[PDB]
């Protein structure tokens, strides 16, 4: 009932909808970094 | 056959290439295998897969 006990085919697809999630996460942190106002800054300067 | 080409070239080249490829979604039809174009289109397309 809580659980559920899910077929291999449904396990790749939770998987690699986790692994679309994961890497989306990881897109979303380098731009918030290159579009953060410090960053544009220390670009800038150099 | 391998190749190069000039740096600046396959840095324009590429990214016109992949932004050409995401702006309608395009089919792109290469000779697949890991050999000069091919090898720049694929180190255009790694270039593409970390950014957008």
């Amino acid at each position: 009932g809580l659980k559920l006990f899910i077929t291999d085919d449904e396990l790749k697809k939770v998987h690699d909808f986790e692994e679309q999630c994961i890497e989306e996460y990881f897109r979303e942190k380098d731009d918030r970094f290159n579009s953060s106002n410090d960053e544009r800054i220390r670009v800038t300067s150099e | 056959q391998n190749f190069e080409l000039q740096p600046k070239l396959k840095q324009v080249f590429g990214k016109g290439l992949i932004k050409a490829a995401m702006t309608t979604g395009a089919w792109i039809f290469t000779g697949g295998v890991n050999t000069g174009v091919i090898r720049h289109v694929g180190d255009a397309l790694k270039d593409h897969a970390s950014k957008s």
